[PDB]
């Protein structure tokens, strides 16, 4: 049950501001490729002689 | 042929030709060896499977 005050009505009805900061950033599910690079180096070294 | 030339019993062009023949044979052998090595790069001495 919500009761909203209206005594002060200095007009601002539609938002008119921007911000350079995101909302709800999620980083999990971003993979680091180091181990696969190590595997690739190992494979390349084995077939060069 | 070298000893005869040492005593000056053959022309010097004959010695030059023989020495150049030795060098050319060496170069041809090098070509053959490198060809064989190139072929062996695709096997690397591993079993068939």
């Amino acid at each position: 049950l919500v009761s909203v005050n209206t005594t002060n009505r200095d007009g601002q009805v539609l938002a008119n501001k921007v911000r350079s900061t995101p909302v709800a950033v999620s980083t999990a599910r971003e993979i680091s490729l180091a181990p696969v690079n190590k595997l690739i180096d190992d494979i390349v070294k084995a077939n060069a002689g | 042929r070298v000893p005869l030339g040492n005593a000056n019993l053959i022309g010097r062009e004959e010695l030059q030709h023989a020495r150049d023949a030795v060098t050319s044979a060496q170069a041809q052998l090098d070509v053959a060896i490198q060809q064989y090595n190139a072929n062996q790069a695709m096997i690397l001495g591993t079993k068939l499977e």
